[PDB]
């Protein structure tokens, strides 16, 4: 095994004060450290701890290489849409998971930090797009949407909608409309040496 | 250690204006909404104003709307309530309370001592 | 549109007491976000029940809350001299400015 | 595709002000029209859109022969019971789907438009039955069910109950008890002249 | 053939059903119960169950069956149910928030409620806190009401936490005695023991 011992920065990516909006889901690369997924699984805070391609209990043993973490905030009801082979508004125009996905998705309610009385409008999601997103692709550009058969250059007039729509998170905003923080860890097993995995 | 105080005010002639300042300490001030609640002598409590975390949104009671203004300065960690055209019915004790936001939903966690205002 | 509450209630120590709070559709009868506070004279009111039934930390287990149809009910078991203070019913309507009930002072015979 | 121009009446079945109770789920036959499922696929208002035997994206290219829209209203947490090979209280007494189902299920919350303060009792579902329902079979009989040796007749005695029972939907119900409106589109790829077809050309 | 024939008769018929506060608890296991007789009998005023349907009880098995019986007042028979609140639901016998059993309750005015007055069934009335599910309390210490520390002597603001029901034949159906027995089924890790007659 590798002789490195520095702990991976899971705390600051999971405990981060602010999570990026879905349409600009925050991407981070973790490597050259020692991770401990046992603590993540043990905690009961995570409402959903789904995993494809690897059983969560087996994580501490298998040694991966160059792991990636994608974090964002979404609506509670549509949390199901974050899964391979799942289609929908967010799954299409915002965040698409590849079918051959080998990783975990951890989703937990964050109604106590992201929902506020005035109405948290800092979280936005793309609503209109010409074509569905390719897997693991981010579409941050947004100028105008054309749905009126006219060259609607730069005016949000009739049949001219802003691609991004803001959420309306509030503390009393039901249960399915409450914000949920979602972080997906994507692994890989390439023809190259490992760089990050559990201790032994 | 959450702590809210209010400078308050004293006697004001009818039809004049008044200024009340509430200061908070022990928590991130620009993260929780604020309520101004009123209690007249011999009557029940009733909200009089509400300001969100950033001050973009304002809300007033139908019986007080149009004459009370509310603002908040996050840098100095203070909030202000301006009253105009005070009427005899406005004499009461004012509380500047904090909102649970995403904690105890629809609850007011901590309340200040309050200040009495007489017309 | 303040919610209706009984003016006053009484009961000897030890005996249970109940306080009612009536509203309408866009009130306790709608969203289940009722709350009960107490306001001791010359003191800062403190929340006693939130979200209809839940309780804050440190409050005695004696206090209990329920909501049926369009009326909420706060039940206190085993009164004491420390309970001589009015209780207040708050609900969240469609708009944010909350609607409070009316003063309800509990008297314990002595 | 055949030269046919029309718009399938999905609008009326999806926006109807009245949805029959579970035990009398309302069935409509749709044929000879050009359905555009995408319009309802992208509505983004359906809390559950599960297609069995057909990929929702591919639907626009499919060319069926008969469409059957079966609509009703079910409790919240019991929506999962509407699916092939499922068993429970509604999947076997009120609405049974065939094992080889080849349609789609669209379920969406309707708490605001159905539940009313004090409870709603206009929706009734069967509670006791002698034998489980066969696939796509509706029973409207209101005979008294005797759950005991005593052979009663027409009397709601100690061991004789009214077969139906009321949901009692009210706004102050947590998710799982709120009224959910459900529509089942049972397609059929029978080797017969296609009548309902997707819009291609 | 069928043998054992679990002794539900002794727990149901009985002769001196215990008071509510000191509610008894009989354990049934390693046997072949027969719920058909209980279900068919019409004497039982109430038989509403939780979870398992009453009819499908026979074709089931459990690790243990706990029969908890007592006598209460008719008007408050409703208090014996999950999520309910009241004197019995708080200080005498509280069912768990989630329940997987049945409750049987029938009037027993003839057996109990002597002409002069029973005064033999006592229910706890005062307590400092609530009761956890399936928790007895044979405590018999004077309950303090105010601030004065009751030195084990009954007096002002010092109440004995047991008030006699005092059943009488003419109290009226509302206040007449009601014998109640709640059956709870435990499907623990151990092998299933109690089963139907088949
Ligand atoms: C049941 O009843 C409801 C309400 O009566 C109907 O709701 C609409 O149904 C239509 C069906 O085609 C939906 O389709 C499209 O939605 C677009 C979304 O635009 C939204 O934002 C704009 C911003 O200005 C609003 O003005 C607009 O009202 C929407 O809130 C619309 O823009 C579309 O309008 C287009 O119509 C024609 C043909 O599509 C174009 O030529 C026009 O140029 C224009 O672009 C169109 O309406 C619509 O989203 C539904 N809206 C809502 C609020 O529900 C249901 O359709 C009806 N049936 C069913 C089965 O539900
Ligand atoms: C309590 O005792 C009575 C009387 O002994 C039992 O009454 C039985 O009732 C059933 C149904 O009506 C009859 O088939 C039996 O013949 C009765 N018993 C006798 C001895 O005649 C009653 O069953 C007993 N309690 C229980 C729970 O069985
Ligand atoms: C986030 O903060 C909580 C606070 O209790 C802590 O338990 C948790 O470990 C932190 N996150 C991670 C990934 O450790």
């Amino acid at each position: 095994f590798p002789n490195i011992t520095n702990l991976c920065p899971f705390g600051e990516v999971f405990n981060a004060t602010r999570f990026a909006s879905v349409y600009a889901w925050n991407r981070k690369r973790i490597s050259n450290c020692v991770a401990d997924y046992s603590v993540l699984y043990n905690s009961a805070s995570f409402s959903t701890f789904k995993c494809y391609g690897v059983s969560p209990t087996k994580l501490n043993d298998l040694c991966f290489t160059n792991v990636y973490a994608d974090s964002f905030v979404i609506r509670g009801d549509e949390v199901r849409q974050i899964a391979p082979g799942q289609t929908g508004k967010i799954a299409d125009y915002n965040y698409k998971l590849p079918d051959d996905f080998t990783g975990c998705v951890i989703a937990w309610n964050s109604n106590n930090l992201d929902s506020k009385v005035g109405g948290n409008y800092n979280y936005l999601y793309r609503l209109f797009r010409k074509s569905n997103l390719k897997p693991f692709e981010r579409d941050i550009s947004t100028e105008i949407y054309q749905a009126g058969s006219t060259p609607c250059n730069g005016v949000e007039g009739f049949n001219c909608y802003f691609p991004l729509q803001s959420y309306g998170f509030q503390p009393t905003n039901g249960v399915g409309y409450q914000p949920y923080r979602v972080v997906v860890l994507s692994f890989e097993l390439l023809h190259a040496p490992a760089t990050v995995c559990g201790p032994k | 250690q959450v702590q809210l105080v209010e400078s308050g005010g004293g006697v004001v002639q009818p039809g004049r204006s008044l200024r009340l300042s509430c200061a908070a300490s022990g928590f991130t001030f620009s993260d929780y909404a604020i309520h101004w609640v009123r209690q007249a002598p011999g009557r029940g409590l009733e909200p009089v104003a509400l300001i969100s975390y950033d001050g973009n949104n304002k809300y007033y009671a139908d019986s007080v709307k149009g004459r009370f203004t509310i603002s908040r300065d996050n840098s100095k960690n203070v909030l202000y309530l301006q009253m105009n055209s005070l009427r005899a019915d406005d004499t009461a004790v004012y509380y500047c309370a904090r909102d649970a936001e995403g904690g105890w939903v629809a609850a007011l966690d901590y309340w200040g001592q309050g200040t009495l205002v007489t017309v | 549109s303040a919610l209706t509450q009984p003016r006053s209630v009484s009961g000897s120590p030890g005996q249970s007491v109940t306080i009612s709070c009536t509203g309408t559709s866009s009130d306790v009868g709608g969203y289940n976000y009722v709350s009960w506070y107490q306001h001791h004279p010359g003191k800062a009111p403190k929340v006693m029940i939130y979200e209809v039934s839940k309780r804050p930390s440190g409050v005695p287990d004696r206090f209990s809350g329920s909501k049926s149809g369009t009326t909420a009910s706060l039940t206190i078991s085993g009164l004491q001299a420390e309970d001589e203070a009015d209780y207040y019913c708050c609900s969240y309507a469609g708009t944010y400015p909350y609607v409070f009930g009316t003063g309800t002072k509990v008297t314990v015979l002595g």
